[PDB]
């Protein structure tokens, strides 16, 4: 359910503990980016394609 | 216009992935695990 | 790489600007 | 006469390409 | 025999002529366009 | 196999690979690709005595490969096999990207006539009043005129 | 007699409407403006040319009774063709031949009467230095004789008539062929007739006294002119020197003539195409791909393309060679499709490590393979499975035995089961280590590929790039 | 009809007195007519079925000799007479296994290219047909991959001629190529494993490749150096290449071109 985070053994239960808050912001706020650009140029078909 | 010397002569692609996989494999794959009880 | 992608596409739809101003007064004007 | 069809085509690149150069100065001279 | 030769080497001298003028013909027009900014 | 006619060391084969290297003038000037030395050799062997004339076939193939120097460095050594040759569409080509090598180079000389000047090889200039015989003779003098100032002679 | 009087007496006169406006524009045009003041390298006759080519590919069929075309060639054979006021009458001729159509009968030409069609160029005061006029005079005749080819005892006639036109082409070889375009408008006459010239030998004759003749036609090419006469004698050089053994492929690596630096977006496109099948055909595996990429997004838009069925077919046999594999159906068609089933079912093999699915699919469409003339690069294909296959194994499994693996790939033996993997870390495939003592192949897990320089090398391929579109759009905007 | 050699051919004769005068024989060949194609006379064939039967017989015995380079000149020479499109026998009972004979020693002479530009001339005599010619072709397809044993079973099928020479370099250039790839990264192997994955059951030649490469001659041992941990940890070879890099952005960044 994520509320802990961890991992479980099972041959005589190790509980190996870990974190870091890895990295979210840099990326995926910059590939929705991408997404919008290629609409974009999808739009630049509909006054450029369409017209010359 | 449209020469061409000639001197010869979504809905499509995700599936085409799926179809790779189970090309050959396991189709109707509903009727082994009714055989798969008794034997496993 | 993204700011350099973006590059790219302001200046390709700077070039209809111009595509915009070229045919469409070459049968206007002449 | 060929030979003068190559001094005016030479004198052509004699002189064309200080003109590309005479402009290319000013790009960054103007917005100085 | 050898003015053959010479012809072939006033057409292809000319080549350069077509595209460094159409280059300088994009150049120029540059310059008359930000010196029209300036003045005003 | 026209190339490897000019291997074998016995002499009675040397005066028949001239008989068989002028046969296969026409056509296969692409497979003298890798027979360089197998001209040049035997260029310089006493035995095939028209050396000169495998420099004739040495000139045809680096014309079809494009590498025009070595067409022009190998009818340079062609010598006298070459110099009877000149009434072709083919030796119109060999015989003025030497005058293109030739009106640079004697640029270079007028430059400096004093010192540690270029050896001029008399073929280079063997070729250029040999040309302007047909000036002396063809009638044609705006292109005659036109030489004697790129020749810087 | 009804039934001829209302469907055969409309053929002759509305085909005399389209021909008084297209290739008498032409000829009303290409006479004073190619042999007259110019054509520029912005022309119109050249892309008129193409625009009397492709009209008539698909315009004539019929064995012309009521001399519809039968009686075109009395007509537009009877041309001088030199000056304006000696066509003012024959302005007229345009006319005065459309009622010997009519009003009388005019000699049917059926398989037989192209012979006194022409021998015309000495009736009355014609001339052949107007080559602009006699390279089109020319192919006005030469093309519609042979746009049906109609191969019954007619290549003597096709012949002869090219024979006229070869007398116009050592009249361009040799006189006055410069600053009239003499050579550049006639390239175009050369190119297009030599694959009219090639269709009746590829039909029934030899090829290759042609090419000294086209060695013949390089020779005087970019020794007058250097503009589209180092291209199309080069395609036209290559067409079935490819099909042959002769030597033809590492001489055009070191030959000067593989940049003409311009050839008309169709010829420069196939261009790229037929030296991109010499690397592929020679073992030059990424090299190829990016000239036949490049020889694919350079055509235009037409349906009926059957030579683009062999490109998209033939850009990813190279990219199978490879490894790398994209969509083909991304752009199936009612025409791609048939055309793609057997190829498609090739590379569904490859993205499987199975190893006799590819003796299933060489045994039922090996014939196919050999129709396309593909055959000798589907053969090799065998290496390429295999490494598919133990990068495939190595990646998914860690620890596993040896004597397993082989079982998997139907390989019917360990013994050489070490040894693939032997030649697996040879070429590179799988890094980690064997112990042929036990069986097991292990392999290592892998480790912080982020923290590793090469999403870099990712990057500056492509950053590059980016700033190179951007010139691109710079320097290609301020035409105004 | 100016034969003066159809006695001493079929028979073996070592390396004797023939050669010269073979060749002798061949000069009074090029006396009368060159070796041309001789594209016209098409009914003349003396000049060219039975002179190139002495030539095809004159390539035979260039490898019993150990004579290379002069084997290969009679071979190219072979391939311009079938080049000629008029018409002759389509083949005999020597072709396929004179063909396919430079197709398998081309093999041996570790140039891949021309090995594969062979196969224009013959589309369907590989796999469907002609099945003395598959062999060869499947045999370089078998050294292709990691397959060995299935190379030396077709060193149990040798159906055509004797192709002793070739197989005794393609052992050769597999003797090497164990002991390249007995150098990867292996544990201890006995002096037994190894000791047969060439051939070889305990000759001194074992020691002739364990004191050519490494894997120690130890107590019944081959010692595995697989360090492989000197070449990681730089920063400065992409420090001098980065650094030439940043500044080759800038260039096609602000300085307009």
């Amino acid at each position: 359910d994520k509320k802990f985070h961890g991992i479980l053994d099972q041959g005589e239960g190790v509980l190996i503990i870990f974190d870091e808050p890895p990295v979210d912001k840099t990326y995926e706020a910059a590939l929705e980016t991408i997404q919008n650009m290629s609409k974009v140029v999808d739009s630049l078909y509909n006054k450029a394609k369409k017209l010359t | 216009m449209s020469e061409k010397k000639q001197p010869v002569d979504e809905d499509n692609w995700d599936d085409d992935n799926v179809e790779d996989d189970f090309s050959n494999q396991l189709r109707a794959e509903l009727e082994k695990h009714g055989y798969k009880m008794e034997t496993s | 790489y993204l700011a350099s992608l973006i590059r790219s596409v302001v200046a390709l739809h700077n070039l209809i600007n111009n595509k915009i101003a070229n045919r469409d007064a070459e049968k206007k004007e002449g | 006469d060929l030979y003068s069809r190559y001094k005016k085509l030479q004198q052509e690149l004699e002189f064309l390409e200080v003109q590309e150069e005479y402009i290319k100065d000013e790009q960054k001279n103007l917005k100085k | 025999g050898l003015r053959q030769y010479y012809l072939s080497k006033i057409e292809e001298l000319q080549l350069i002529v077509n595209d460094k003028s159409q280059n300088l013909r994009r150049l120029q027009a540059q310059r008359n366009e930000l010196n029209a900014k300036v003045r005003l | 196999g026209i190339i490897s006619l000019l291997d074998e060391d016995e002499p009675q084969l040397k005066e028949f690979a001239l008989h068989k290297l002028n046969a296969v003038v026409n056509d296969f000037w692409a497979e003298i690709s890798e027979s360089v030395d197998k001209i040049e050799v035997l260029y310089e062997d006493e035995g095939f005595r028209s050396r000169q004339f495998a420099a004739l076939v040495a000139s045809k193939v680096f014309y079809h490969l494009g590498a025009f120097e070595e067409s022009l460095n190998y009818a340079l050594g062609a010598g006298d096999l070459f110099n009877v040759n000149d009434n072709s569409e083919y030796v119109e080509t060999i015989i003025a990207k030497c005058i293109d090598h030739y009106t640079k180079q004697c640029v270079e000389n007028a430059d400096l006539p004093e010192g540690e000047k270029k050896p001029i090889d008399q073929r280079l200039e063997g070729i250029v009043n040999k040309m302007f015989q047909r000036c002396l003779d063809d009638h044609k003098y705006k292109q005659a005129i036109g030489i004697a100032l790129e020749t810087r002679r | 007699p009804p039934g001829g009087g209302e469907q055969e007496p409309p053929p002759p006169p509305a085909p005399q409407d389209v021909e008084m406006k297209e290739e008498a524009a032409t000829g009303g045009g290409s006479t004073g403006e190619a042999d007259g003041k110019t054509a520029a390298a912005a022309a119109e006759h050249s892309q008129r040319e193409l625009d009397t080519v492709t009209l008539e590919d698909i315009k004539e069929h019929v064995k012309q009774l009521e001399k519809a075309v039968s009686g075109k060639e009395p007509r537009f054979v009877l041309r001088a063709l030199r000056m304006l006021p000696s066509t003012s009458r024959r302005l007229n001729h345009y006319v005065l031949y459309k009622a010997v159509q009519g009003f009388f009968t005019s000699n049917n030409a059926t398989r037989d009467f192209l012979l006194p069609f022409l021998e015309e160029p000495m009736d009355t005061e014609a001339d052949l230095q107007f080559r602009p006029r006699t390279g089109k005079a020319a192919s006005t005749p030469l093309l519609p004789e042979v746009e049906a080819y109609l191969q019954l005892l007619v290549v003597i006639f096709m012949m002869n008539s090219k024979r006229y036109k070869e007398a116009q082409k050592i009249s361009d070889d040799l006189m006055q062929k410069i600053s009239t375009q003499n050579r550049r408008a006639l390239d175009l006459v050369a190119a297009k007739c030599y694959y009219y010239h090639a269709r009746v030998y590829e039909f029934l004759d030899k090829l290759d006294v042609v090419r000294s003749f086209l060695h013949a036609r390089l020779r005087t090419a970019t020794l007058r002119h250097d503009a589209d006469g180092q291209a199309t004698l080069l395609n036209l050089l290559l067409r079935n020197y490819l099909h042959y053994s002769l030597y033809d492929q590492a001489e055009k690596l070191v030959s000067k003539s593989v940049f003409p630096e311009q050839a008309n977006n169709n010829e420069w496109a196939r261009y790229l195409y037929y030296t991109g099948r010499i690397k592929a055909i020679q073992l030059e595996y990424s090299e190829a791909r990016r000239t036949m990429t490049n020889a694919l997004r350079k055509a235009p838009q037409h349906t009926a393309v059957g030579f683009k069925q062999t490109v998209h077919k033939l850009l990813i046999v190279v990219e199978l060679l490879l490894g790398e594999i994209p969509d083909r159906l991304q752009f199936r068609q009612p025409s791609l499709k048939r055309s793609l089933m057997p190829y498609f079912l090739l590379t569904q093999a490859v993205r499987t490590g199975n190893l006799a699915k590819f003796n299933q699919v060489l045994d039922q469409f090996g014939e196919k393979f050999q129709a396309d003339g593909t055959y000798t690069l589907i053969i090799r294909l065998r290496h390429n499975v295999i490494k598919t296959g133990v990068r495939m194994i190595s990646l998914s499994y860690s620890r596993i035995s040896l004597a397993d693996i082989a079982q998997k790939l139907q390989l019917d033996s360990p013994e050489d089961a070490e040894f693939i993997v032997a030649k697996a870390i040879r070429d590179g495939v799988i890094e980690a280590s064997i112990n042929h003592e036990k069986g097991y192949v292990q392999s290592k897990e892998m480790i912080d590929i982020y923290s590793t320089r090469e999403p870099q090398l990712a990057f500056h391929q492509r950053i590059s790039f980016c700033l190179d579109i951007h010139n691109m759009s710079v320097k290609a905007m301020r035409f105004p | 009809m100016y034969e003066q050699l159809k006695g001493e051919w079929n028979r073996k004769s070592p390396n004797l007195s023939k050669c010269g005068e073979e060749l002798g024989r061949l000069k009074l060949v090029l006396l009368e007519l060159n070796f041309l194609p001789t594209t016209g006379t098409k009914l003349t064939k003396q000049q060219l079925i039975l002179a190139r039967d002495i030539l095809e017989i004159g390539a035979q015995w260039s490898i019993l000799r150990k004579d290379i380079p002069s084997f290969e000149r009679y071979m190219a020479q072979l391939k311009c007479y079938y080049f000629d499109y008029k018409e002759q026998l389509p083949e005999s009972a020597y072709m396929h296994q004179l063909l396919g004979l430079n197709l398998l020693f081309l093999l041996s002479q570790n140039r891949v290219a021309e090995f594969h530009t062979e196969l224009e001339r013959l589309p369907a005599k590989d796999i469907q047909t002609n099945v003395y010619i598959k062999h060869p072709v499947s045999l370089e397809q078998y050294l292709m991959e990691g397959s060995y044993n299935k190379v030396f079973l077709a060193k149990g099928n040798i159906p055509a001629e004797s192709y002793t020479f070739f197989i005794d370099i393609l052992l050769d250039t597999i003797r090497d190529e164990i002991a390249g790839c007995i150098e990867k990264a292996y544990e201890k192997i006995l002096f037994t494993e190894a000791t047969r994955i060439l051939f070889f059951n305990t000759p001194k030649k074992m020691t002739d490749y364990a004191k050519k490469r490494g894997w120690v001659l130890g107590p019944n041992n081959y010692y595995s150096f697989a360090s492989q941990q000197q070449k990681p940890e730089d920063t400065t070879i992409p420090s001098t290449e980065l650094a030439k890099q940043v500044i080759e952005y800038a260039r096609q960044l602000e300085m307009i071109v």
